């Protein structure tokens, strides 16, 4: 289970992708996945939601002509979505947050 | 699944994020910003889900509540069943 700051910073550059234990909230949502009621452990043991496209809507995070940002999960283990997440550009910046998108560290 | 938002009482943008924290339930950690409404609105809330947002051009004015709006739309474009009520 890569799902830490480094580990998965580490994966994304490393192999381009994420790690296996990741899955969309599209995907997610065909297994069975219901937000409000905390089940992702119930119906995807060991996966994280993670994938999806990251719009920057408060434009902290840089911009460019042809980059698109994406975010995973981070610390997930099972019960309700906590406040961690990975930003990883299409070029290969990766940013953390710990507080709900409030506030973004660059760390790759 | 029920929020409503008065927009006559709305008087700053932190009133409307406060306001959506109680009528959607966010996370204790919700963080008060767009993507965090987003992350919210696709991966927390409640559905199906009926936003009743009156006086909206008095927040609008006070706020804003334009891009707030837009989020929602948004979530609902994507597949999300929510019912927006402007009066």
């Amino acid at each position: 289970v890569i799902n830490t700051f480094d580990g998965v910073a580490d994966y994304l550059q490393t192999y381009h992708k994420l790690p296996d234990n990741y899955i969309t909230k599209s995907e997610a949502q065909a297994l069975g996945w219901v937000a409000s009621k905390g089940n992702l452990a119930d119906v995807a043991p060991g996966k994280s939601i993670g994938g999806d496209i990251f719009s920057n809507r408060e434009g902290k995070l840089p911009g460019k002509s042809g980059r698109t940002w994406r975010e995973a999960d981070i610390n997930y283990t099972s019960g309700f979505r906590n406040s961690d997440r990975i930003l990883y550009s299409s070029d290969w910046l990766i940013y953390k947050t710990t507080d709900h998108y409030q506030t973004f560290t660059k760390i790759r | 699944k029920k929020a409503v938002i008065n927009g006559e009482q709305i008087r700053s943008i932190s009133d409307l994020h406060q306001t959506l924290k109680k009528e959607l339930a966010l996370p204790e950690y919700y963080g008060e910003n767009l993507d965090a409404l987003w992350d919210a609105l696709t991966g927390w809330v409640e559905y199906p889900l009926v936003l009743e947002w009156r006086q909206f051009e008095q927040s609008k004015q006070l706020t804003g509540a334009e891009s707030v709006l837009q989020v929602f739309r948004e979530a609902k474009a994507e597949g999300a069943d929510i019912t927006i009520i402007l009066s």
